[PDB]
RNA sequence: ACCUCGAUGUCGGCUCGUCGCAUCCUGGGGCUGGAGCAGGUCCCAAGGGUUGGGCUGUUCGCCCAUUAAAGCGGCACGCGAGCUGGGUUUAGAACGUCGUGAGACAGUUCGGUCUCUAUCCGCCGCGCGCGUCAGAAGCUUGAGGAAACCUGUCCCUAGU
RNA sequence: GAUAACCGCUGAAAGCAUCUAAGCGGGAAACCUCUUCCAAGACCAGGCUUCUCACCCUCUAGGAGGGAUAAGGCCCCCCG
């Protein structure tokens, strides 16, 4: 039913379509990944596929982990992140242990991919919320960049919470949704998308069936 | 539909009828139906 | 009121039996036998029952 | 001097109460009463004297009038212009309990005293409850005769 | 009420079962089942008659007695014999045809119009000009009369739209 | 003239918004003196958006070119412990008028110091302590909040 | 999916008639979900596994105080 499979992005680049186009397409290596948990109604109360990557030699990760990895049956990974099903037709294909790579999505299919946006720091008001600022000349008095009114006078007397002003962006959870997938390989599980998806090089990115068109 | 308060039967054959609290007369001559409001 | 409602009957019943009987007792005496004597508590409702007119709704 | 409850002389009890076809305002009436208390002769306002209280059947609460759809449950999330608007129908569609919940807790004193009290009812929806462990005394609202 | 004392006539190739406060009528043509109102009661007159009965004199027992007589009353005479409702397309361009239990219509869309039939109902087209609807439920008839007779609206220039038999739109022409 | 003359800073412009619907478009309906398009009017509807310029300190207003529109208002005629002093609103001078005269004129014309290192509430973000009942690591479901919600043109049906 | 306005069906009070008072329905950028993020400090503080699951002393045997441990954490280092 739904599909989902974690990747890392290393690079980002262009192909050539068969249009005879050329298309920017972004790196993302869907190394493989393996089941290490099934998630039942009856037993925990929802539908879930949770699902394991990287690698990480045996005494670099905390013993809890490696012994619940052991019980789980395969080899310890690097990070741990689930997938959640909506019906148990698709749970029941799924079993403890059972190893997915990349091959899964099939290319002219939309994608949808979810990953950590870039740390920014701590920004101003019209960088972060795109306001305009005013007039660097005719008499500014050193308020050339900082926002200014804020709302009414003794009534309410206050703020609006909610208001949109200065304050840290990025480093959060951010998606990208209706990306082209352009091509697919078997070999060593590499993924291609047609545009640019929010993250780092050498970070984290999962990609699941798009909702939107799907 | 003329919406005013004041609604009347305008010829001999427009009637008058009770919905949800709101009255509102019909006839077959389409002006001659409105709700008051 | 608590006491009277566990024994099944109204504060203003009970107050107007009591009256009605000629009971001088005061509400510090009733509450500390409530916290202290169901018996006296039935003991009491069972005369302000017994004091009680017939018809509660007649013209008199 | 006046008798007041001590540390340990407060004593709990448990009662079920069944909510089939009954009257929203009688049956949440009669189970503050409980939770405050007032059925027993040790009541002391500055001390919680009631008993526990269980709900059954949250959804089967029964309202006179057209308040079905003619009655709204408000609230606001903070921020302005943040108001959000539900009918009684539609509370119960998705949330059974809350329309208990929140006629219990709006007649329960509003101070500290009274959110601790409000600690201690138990509201389901379903017909079923965990709490067969504890031996419930069924409970069926009476009206004394005078 | 007036027409409530009049008890409802039962023929006798039906079959007629009640069992307190519901009732159910059987027929050649099918079942249908139907609950009335708590206050008012019903009863079989022994003659072959139905008998519906209100309690008092009360707004809601005088406006219910005659209500549940007429509806037992349909619902036992179309469980007997039936109901159609014949309509005419007017117009030009304008074609109909059924497939299956699925109705297509050419009304000048530029996509065609396909309606889903439900349940214990049946269509039959004689022109593709006017078609006839037959069914048991006066209820389910004209749900579907009226879902048919919604998809055009209102045309007092031309006539261009659907109609029943007998309905009549009034004509008014325009100078410019 | 009830609060403020042991101080409630004033019009416009910039930035920043919020709320109501008596709605500008977009959305759904009733009627026509609505052949068709093209209209007029009334109802429901606040989800979203609602031009840039020339002129004047302007608000307003006139004019120029589109778009779907270039909404009405409330929020100390929103907002100077956020900014501007263009005018009103000091001290110069001058014109015209009034007054024999010092001076004045909701008449005009030129330039004329806008201070404050945030205590609290509030807000945008990030941290320390504590409990969730032996102690820890992960994954989380999720009640409950937030974000977004706009739209134009052409071709077929059919020049029927 | 339920609704505003609107359009219906069988229908009485009132032999008729009637979209409605019993009932059955269609019906929009409004409303509830569907999309995305926050979210168990949600005090009903939620759920599933994994890991160490016993060494004492003291006051006086009612509990409490102090020490010695594991899993794990922190410090510190190079840094992003
Ligand atoms: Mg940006
Ligand atoms: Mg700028
Ligand atoms: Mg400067
Ligand atoms: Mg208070
Ligand atoms: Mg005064
Ligand atoms: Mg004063
Ligand atoms: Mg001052
Ligand atoms: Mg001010
Ligand atoms: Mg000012
Ligand atoms: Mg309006
Ligand atoms: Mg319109
Ligand atoms: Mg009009
Ligand atoms: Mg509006
Ligand atoms: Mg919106
Ligand atoms: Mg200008
Ligand atoms: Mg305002
Ligand atoms: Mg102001
Ligand atoms: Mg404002
Ligand atoms: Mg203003
Ligand atoms: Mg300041
Ligand atoms: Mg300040
Ligand atoms: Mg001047
Ligand atoms: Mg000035
Ligand atoms: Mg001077
Ligand atoms: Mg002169
Ligand atoms: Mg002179
Ligand atoms: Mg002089
Ligand atoms: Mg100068
Ligand atoms: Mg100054
Ligand atoms: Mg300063
Ligand atoms: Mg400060
Ligand atoms: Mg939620
Ligand atoms: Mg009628
Ligand atoms: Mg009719
Ligand atoms: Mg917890
Ligand atoms: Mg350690
Ligand atoms: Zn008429």
């Amino acid at each position: 039913a739904r599909k989902g499979i974690l990747g890392t992005k290393l690079g980002m680049t262009q192909v050539f379509d068969e249009n005879n186009k050329v298309v920017p397409v972004t790196v993302v290596k869907a190394g493989p990944n393996v089941v290490t948990r099934i998630r039942t109604t009856e037993r925990d109360g929802y539908s879930a596929v949770q699902l394991a990557y990287g690698e990480i030699s045996p005494r670099k990760v905390i013993k809890p982990v490696a012994g619940q990895f052991a019980a789980a049956g395969v080899n310890p990974r690097r990070h741990v992140a689930e997938l959640r099903l909506d019906d148990e037709a698709a749970v029941a294909e799924y079993e403890v242990g059972q190893e997915l790579t990349a091959e899964i999505f099939s290319d002219g299919a939309y994608v949808d991919v979810t990953g950590t946006s870039k740390g920014k720091g701590f920004a101003g008001t019209m960088k972060r919320h795109g306001f305009r600022g005013q007039g660097a000349a005719h008499g500014a008095q050193a308020v050339h960049r900082r926002p200014g009114s804020i709302g009414g006078c003794a009534t309410p007397g206050r703020v609006f919470k909610g208001t949109r002003m200065s304050g840290r962006m990025g480093n959060d959870r951010v998606t990208t949704q209706n990306l082209k997938v352009h091509k697919v390989d078997a070999e060593n599980g590499v993924l291609l998308i047609k545009g640019a998806i929010p993250g780092r090089n050498g970070g984290l990115v999962v990609v699941r069936s798009a909702i939107k068109r799907g | 539909m003329k919406v005013n308060p004041s609604v009347k039967p305008i010829c001999d054959k427009c009637r008058v009828i009770r919905r949800h609290g709101r009255v509102m007369v019909i006839c077959s001559d389409p002006r001659h139906k409105q709700r008051q409001g | 009121n608590a006491a009277a409602r566990a024994n099944d009957i109204t504060y203003n019943r009970l107050i107007q039996g009591l009256k009605a009987a000629g009971v001088e007792v005061d509400r510090k005496n009733l509450a500390e036998l409530a916290v202290s004597d169901p018996a006296a508590f039935t003991a009491l409702v069972d005369v302000a029952r017994a004091a009680l007119p017939e018809d509660v709704n007649a013209p008199s | 001097p006046t008798y007041t409850p001590k540390a340990g002389d407060t004593t709990r009890s448990w009662y079920v109460i069944d909510a089939s076809d009954v009257v929203l305002g009688r049956l949440a009436s009669a189970a503050a009463t409980l939770l405050r208390g007032k059925h027993k002769p040790t009541f002391t306002p500055n001390v919680d004297g009631g008993d526990f209280v269980i709900v059954i059947n949250a959804d089967k609460i029964a309202v006179s009038g057209d308040k079905l759809t003619k009655k709204f449950a408000y609230r606001h999330s903070g921020y302005p212009g943040g108001l959000r608007k539900r009918t009684i129908g539609e509370l119960l569609e998705k949330h059974p309990t809350r329309v208990v919940e929140n006629a219990i807790i709006g007649m329960l004193p509003h101070n500290k005293l009274g959110r601790q009290i409000q600690k201690k009812l138990k509201v389901y929806a379903g017909p079923d409850h965990p709490h067969a462990a504890q031996q419930p005394i069924p409970f069926e609202i009476k009206q004394v005769a005078q | 009420s007036r027409i409530g004392k009049q008890p409802v006539p039962v023929p006798s190739g039906v079959d007629v079962t009640i069992n307190g406060q519901n009732l159910s009528v059987k027929g050649p043509k099918g079942t249908l089942t139907l609950d009335v109102a708590e206050p008012i009661s019903v009863s079989r007159a022994e003659d072959g008659a139905i008998v519906v009965t209100r309690p008092d004199d009360e707004r809601r027992s005088r406006s219910l007695h005659g209500l549940s007589r007429t509806l037992i009353a349909n619902l036992v005479t179309g469980v007997t014999e039936g109901y159609t409702q014949k309509m005419e397309i007017f117009g030009v361009g304008y074609r109909v045809q059924l497939k299956g239990q699925n109705l297509e219509f050419a009304l000048g869309y530029s996509h065609p119009v396909l309606i889903e039939a439900p349940e214990g109902i049946t269509f039959a087209v004689e022109s593709p000009t006017k078609f006839s609807v037959s069914g048991i439920d006066k209820q389910k008839v004209g749900q579907i009369s009226a879902v048919i007779r919604r998809l055009r609206r209102p045309d007092p220039y031309k006539g261009k739209g659907v109609r029943y038999e007998g309905e009549q739109i009034r004509r008014k022409v325009g100078k410019t």
